[PDB]
């Protein structure tokens, strides 16, 4: 089988800049190479066929070149809609094989998160479990710290984080930190606080509530 | 136009067999072959095989003895079946169609079917509201959402107001809890002045368990 | 990197 090596694994560029993806083959495959785009939650989308040939409906800023073993997909002016992974495919030799992909991340200006905290619903409390949700919305860059404190006690190991992929319109991320505890533990305490630390904040932002008011 | 629609996602027990149906339209299975591709964490994109216009099949070498592809031209259906699945057969399976009848440049894809190989049982989620308040309203913008808790396997689909509300929606990646069940939240930011005028409903659908919940989310 | 079944995106 032909092995396809895509490099680097991650590319990070600013909007309007040009970007190139490399796809190298373990032996010569002529121009028998196809490129695909995969956006968040998508199926692959065919961008280029046979190294350089256009595909109907694909923006003209996508192009490809190369022959033999060394191939290049290019975007001459990146847009936030181009946030995705990019794959090459060879079909000079059976069976057709794909490379491992290159991730395209976009740079942008720093954006501080908006922070919101949500107490557990009375509905969930009927089940004997309490989830406390701290939302960090529309920020850049990805790095952020969420510290949970219940009645001034630092909480550790009982929260889980999830981060969206980059937004295709404004290039920001959002993050959810969910603190989970039993209904008994939740009822034995009063002050629930998440503290958020981000490069775009000039000091930590604390959102909190008292169980009740 | 050209479309490929696959059957829904779901669980298959280890050493059992997987079945996906691909229903095509905008072209005839008598004129085009239909290919099958999967995408897994361990091995990325793998071409599995193809059934051609005239009924012949090719299977990628490591799958020749557990893969069977069949079709019904009149009904526009292609049937993928794969035997004795192991955990690393967990992947998104796609059907696909090439630009020309003989080629392999895949210009049309199905939406993918996430198949989970696991010995566990299917479980629908509970849906809890993430209610807007003052601790979730700054500058005239309120945040609200739905907690989609304790389901298995992936995926679950979440939309807002039956598809009419998309702007400002963030549906977070699911995280696996220590219970082995998934949990996620879906949030949306809206004008706080609209909270007494508009209804906000998260439409949750866990197809592997046929669990469909519409959760109205209200100021507490 | 590694393909993520939840997001259909590479996780590095």
């Amino acid at each position: 089988d032909i092995l396809l090596t895509q490099s680097p694994v991650i590319l990070s560029v600013s909007p309007g800049e040009r970007v190139s993806f490399s796809c190298r083959a373990s032996q010569s495959i002529g121009t028998n190479i196809h490129w695909y785009q995969q956006r968040t939650n998508g199926s692959p989308r065919l961008l280029i066929k046979y190294a350089s040939e256009s595909i109907s409906g694909i923006p003209s800023r996508f192009s490809g070149s190369g022959s033999g073993t060394d191939f290049t997909l290019s975007i001459n002016s990146v847009e936030s809609e181009d946030i995705a992974d990019y794959y090459c495919q060879q079909n000079n030799n059976w069976p057709t094989t794909f490379g491992a992909g290159t991730k395209l991340e976009l740079k942008r200006t720093v954006a501080a998160p908006s922070v919101f905290i949500f107490p557990p619903s009375d509905e969930q409390l009927k089940s004997g479990t309490a989830s406390v949700v701290c939302l960090l919305n529309n920020f850049y860059p990805r790095e952020a710290k969420v510290q949970w404190k219940v009645d001034n006690a630092l909480q550790s190991g009982n929260s889980q984080e999830s981060v969206t992929e980059q937004d295709s319109k404004d290039s920001t991320y959002s993050l959810s930190s969910t603190l989970t505890l039993s209904k008994a533990d939740y009822e034995k305490h009063k002050v629930y606080a998440c503290e958020v630390t981000h490069q775009g904040l000039s000091s930590p932002v604390t959102k909190s509530f008292n169980r009740g008011e | 136009q050209v479309q490929l629609k696959q059957s829904g996602p779901g669980l298959v027990q280890p050493s059992q067999s997987l079945s996906i149906t691909c229903t095509v339209s905008g072209f005839s299975l008598t004129n085009y072959g239909v290919h099958w591709v999967r995408q897994s964490p361990g091995k990325g994109l793998e071409w599995l095989g193809v059934i051609w216009s005239g009924g012949n099949t090719d299977y990628n070498t490591p799958f020749t003895s557990r893969l069977s592809i069949n079709k019904d031209n009149s009904k526009s259906q292609v049937f993928f079946k794969m035997n004795s699945l192991q955990s690393n057969d967990t992947a998104i399976y796609y059907c696909a169609r090439a630009l020309t009848y003989y080629d392999y440049e895949f210009a049309y894809w199905g939406q993918g079917t996430l198949v989970t190989v696991s010995a566990a049982s299917t479980k629908g989620p509970s849906v809890f509201p993430l209610a807007p308040s003052s601790k979730s309203t700054s500058g005239g913008t309120a945040a609200l959402g739905c907690l989609v808790k304790d389901y298995f396997p992936e995926p679950v689909t979440v939309s807002w107001n039956s598809g009419a509300l998309t702007s400002g929606v963030h549906t977070f990646p699911a995280v696996l809890q220590s219970s082995g069940l998934y949990s996620l939240s879906s949030v949306v930011t809206v004008p706080s002045s609209s909270l007494g005028t508009q209804t906000y409903i998260c439409n949750v659908n866990h197809k592997p368990s046929n669990t469909k919940v519409d959760k109205r989310v209200e100021p507490k | 990197c590694q393909f993520d079944l939840s997001t259909r995106r590479l996780k590095c």
